[PDB]
RNA sequence: UUCAUCUAGACAGCCGGACGGUGGCCAUGGAAGUCGGAAUCCGCUAAGGAGUGUGUAACAACUCACCGGCCGAAUGAACUA
């Protein structure tokens, strides 16, 4: 209905650091520095005291009101994820057969794989992004502990390593098997 | 109004006569020991809780039944309460103090303590035969009689527990909602 | 360790602004935009210069960085 | 025999999610609308059958 | 239909020679001249009193101007029309200069959104709210704070000519 | 006393049962009133009557494990004639 | 449009409840709180039914309408074109 002017509350710890031109943002944090890309929103920010930032569509519509809010969490998941980051916690399962899903370095490029699922003779094969370093959860035994300084390649190097594994011409509600996600958090203590 | 019909003669002559309080301040409450509990020696003294204006009941009743209203607003916490006396704490805690009863949290929610298994004389039956039959435990029927002799390692904190697995813990009846009922707020004559 | 954002430097309509014609009868004199009625209209009356007090839009006007 | 933890684990991935009774879709189990153009974002989602 | 006006029409029902010096009805009608004017008083007129334009005549026609065309003043307005599947009563606010001025830009969004247009709509009565923050159409209390900062962006030029040499900015 | 789906609180001690009955409600009126309460129960219904009953209110939830708490004579308005129709006495039927 | 809220603090959320009788009558081989006929609960409360959806064939185990606490101000429905 043609709002007027809008801005909100993006807090800033005291150990990152954003300096941006246009709307592209540089980001370096305890952990590791980045630097990310956000040319299609049309706003403008506003550091008013070292660790708050504004952002602003005035003269906005409504479908733009709602890209605000948006990047009220665009940009905290990266100032999380610089000092904090994603770790994951992937259950496996079996039913009949079981999972060893070890990382093999192929090329060089360091591909996550799977063997023996429902007794499959196809070898799987993931590409991996960077930023992702995979860990396993030792002796406590059958998930996968996905670290990374990213937001996005880190659950789609997860989101597209739960959806290799599915069974298809089958029932879906009884042939449970396959990998799942069972809980994301943050890599720092208490979490 | 859609929630305060009824407020202004709701508590506004229920303390109007009585200057001596003891309080109740909890979440860890059941319902069925709770308001049966809340039948425990009443004709004399009535139970209730406020809601949203015991943030206003500092400056609602304002009316100076007692010149101490500092002590009345800052308890809006937990399922909070007004259980009246006249006199004091001097055999209140003959009564209350341990009492407990209760389902768990539900169908196997989270509890916090922790339980140990002891060798010791129970002799059950195999009843609905589909629970722990197979697990590792000896469900050896010796003759008539049950006795385990294993030390099992599964019982731990904050707990999501599955389908059968939450009438193991629950087949000796356990609860952890124990709010031997508290008297916090000092006021009283 | 420095969180800048570049100038977020426009110029703004205020309440009691200057602003300057550009055309139609008063053509290139200093009004003064005094107070908003519409998004897409407003205000305007510098009578020293020779204007009425009349409500004109904004797509006939142009600013200038002066402001009292 | 599978964990029924782990069995519930699964069981928000693929088992109990509506579906669309116009376009067959799975839909996210409350859920007004769908969420799609070809039903129109219709408003009759059936519930998704067990194994009873 | 131009930037329109607004009158009073004195219409009166012609004499009787059993009973004369008959009852003087007054009205207030907005009309883009004199003359759609007293064409507007013989259609409201009809829906009330037994008359007809050659069954009565009309004593005065005095144009009104505000007393204050030169403050602000937020409006609220009835109107009713017929969109094709039914006739509809309902109420607008404008933020408006004049009582005349609103009406333009009342009847020019409810023929932009609801498609109507003026021979189905009918204003009722065009109130100007007491003051300001007591209204209830929300969306003219976008401009009912202190200090309405807003700066628009993205200043396009016109194009005296054809053919720029600067890639032009839209700084404002 | 009773023929009825028997509740059961039964901490059982020596093989001797707790000999008091928590006592669904098949003897409320072929006590000492009228026998259509267990007598007659396979004829038609017993949903039959408003007749003058009972002013015995004292015993009535002295025998169904008496949790009233504050007032057992609202109760004693309640079962009998309430939950069943075969005896009220009094004009509060709703 | 027509309603009810609405800083006595609301909604979306999150901490904990959600019943004692009664396994209310009938119908029942088997009806219990959630296959059914007929009515149409008390106590207190914050409030819980003579039950809004699951589940044992029937018991029981859960979600709930229904609520007291953290945030703390604006929220929900039925219609219209
Ligand atoms: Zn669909």
């Amino acid at each position: 209905m043609k709002y007027i002017q809008t801005e909100q509350q993006i807090e800033v710890p005291e150990g990152v650091t954003v300096s941006i031109k246009s709307r592209i943002v540089k980001v370096v944090g305890p952990r590791g520095t980045l630097t990310k890309n956000l040319k299609h929103i049309d706003v403008t920010f506003t550091k008013v005291n070292n660790q708050l930032i504004k952002v602003a569509v005035h003269n906005g519509g409504r479908k733009h009101v709602a890209a605000l809010r948006t990047v009220k969490s665009l940009v905290d998941n990266m100032i999380t994820g610089v000092t904090k980051g994603y770790k994951y916690k992937m259950r496996y399962v079996y039913a009949h057969f079981p999972i060893n899903v070890n990382i093999v370095e192929k090329d060089g490029a360091k591909f996550i794989e799977v063997r023996n699922f429902l007794g499959d003779k196809k070898i799987r094969n993931v590409p991996v992004r960077d930023g992702v370093t995979i860990e396993f959860s030792t002796n406590v035994k059958d998930e996968i502990v996905l670290s990374g300084n990213s937001v996005e390649d880190v659950s789609q190097n997860a989101a597209d390593l739960q959806q290799i594994c599915r069974v298809r011409n089958k029932d879906i509600r009884k042939f449970l098997d396959g990998i799942y996600v069972s809980h994301k958090g943050f890599i720092t203590e208490d979490l | 109004r859609e929630k305060k019909a009824e407020y202004f003669a709701k508590l506004r002559e229920y303390l109007e006569e009585y200057k001596s309080l003891f309080v109740v301040g909890v979440d860890n409450v059941s319902s069925q020991q709770m308001h049966e509990v809340r039948k425990e020696l009443r004709g004399r003294a009535v139970v209730l809780m406020g809601k949203n204006t015991m943030v206003r009941r500092a400056i609602r009743g304002f009316l100076s039944d007692l010149p101490d209203f500092e002590k009345l607003l800052p308890f809006v916490k937990g399922n909070v309460g007004f259980v009246f006396t006249n006199e004091p704490l001097t055999e209140i805690k003959n009564v209350i103090v341990s009492n407990r009863v209760a389902a768990p949290a539900r169908a196997g929610a989270v509890a916090p303590e922790d339980i140990w298994v002891r060798a010791v004389n129970t002799g059950m039956e195999p009843g609905k035969t589909s629970f722990f039959q197979a697990l590792g435990v000896p469900t050896k029927i010796a003759r008539g009689t049950i006795e385990i002799v294993s030390d099992v390692k599964v019982v731990d904190a904050g707990n999501k527990v599955g389908q059968s697995e939450a009438s193991l813990l629950n087949l000796l009846n356990i609860s952890p909602f124990t709010f031997g009922l508290t008297v916090v707020q000092v006021y009283d004559n | 360790t420095d969180s800048i954002v570049k100038a977020s430097n426009w110029r703004l309509v205020e309440v009691g602004r200057v602003v300057l014609i550009k055309k139609g009868q008063s053509a290139g004199k200093l009004a003064a935009i005094v107070e908003i009625i519409d998004q897409k209209k407003v205000l305007i009356d510098g009578p020293k210069a020779g204007v009425p007090r009349q409500a004109i839009n904004l797509g006939q006007v142009v600013l200038t960085p002066l402001t009292f | 025999i599978i964990e029924p933890s782990l069995k519930a684990l699964a069981s928000k991935y693929n088992c109990d999610k509506s579906v669309c009774r116009k376009c067959y879709a799975r839909l996210p189990p409350r859920a007004t609308n769908c969420r799609k153009r070809k039903c129109g974002h219709t408003n009759q989602l059936r519930p998704k059958k067990k194994l009873k | 239909m131009a930037h329109f006006k607004e009158y009073q029409v004195i219409g009166r029902r012609l004499p009787t020679e059993s009973v004369p010096e008959p009852k003087l009805f007054r009205m207030r009608i907005f009309a883009s001249n004199e003359v759609i004017a007293k064409s507007r008083y013989w259609y409201f007129l009809q829906k009330l009193h037994k008359v007809k334009k050659a069954s009565g005549e009309i004593v005065s026609i005095n144009q009104i101007n505000e007393a204050h065309p030169t403050k602000v003043k937020n409006f609220g307005v009835w109107v009713r029309y017929d969109s094709r599947s039914g006739t509809h009563n309902m109420y607008k606010e404008i933020r408006d200069v004049s009582r005349v001025a609103a009406v333009e830009t009342l009847y020019q969004d409810m023929a932009a959104r609801h498609r109507a247009r003026f021979r189905s709509i009918h204003i009722l009565k065009v109130a100007e709210i007491e003051k300001t923050a007591d209204v209830k159409r929300q969306y003219v209390k976008q401009f009912l704070t202190k200090d309405l900062k807003f700066p628009l962006p993205h200043r396009v030029q016109k194009s005296t000519k054809t053919f720029s040499y600067k890639r032009p900015s839209t700084f404002y | 006393k009773g023929i009825k789906v028997t509740v059961q609180l039964k901490i059982q001690n020596r093989q001797a049962a707790a000999s008091v009955v928590p006592s669904a409600s098949s003897l409320v009126i072929t006590a000492l009133k009228e026998p259509p309460r267990d007598r007659k129960k396979d004829k038609n219904v017993k949903h039959s009557g408003n007749i003058q009953l009972d002013e015995i209110i004292e015993i009535a939830r002295q025998m169904r494990d008496k949790s009233f708490g504050r007032t057992l004579a609202s109760v004693t308005k309640e079962i009998l004639g309430t939950a069943q129709s075969v005896g009220c006495r009094v004009d509060f039927k709703n």
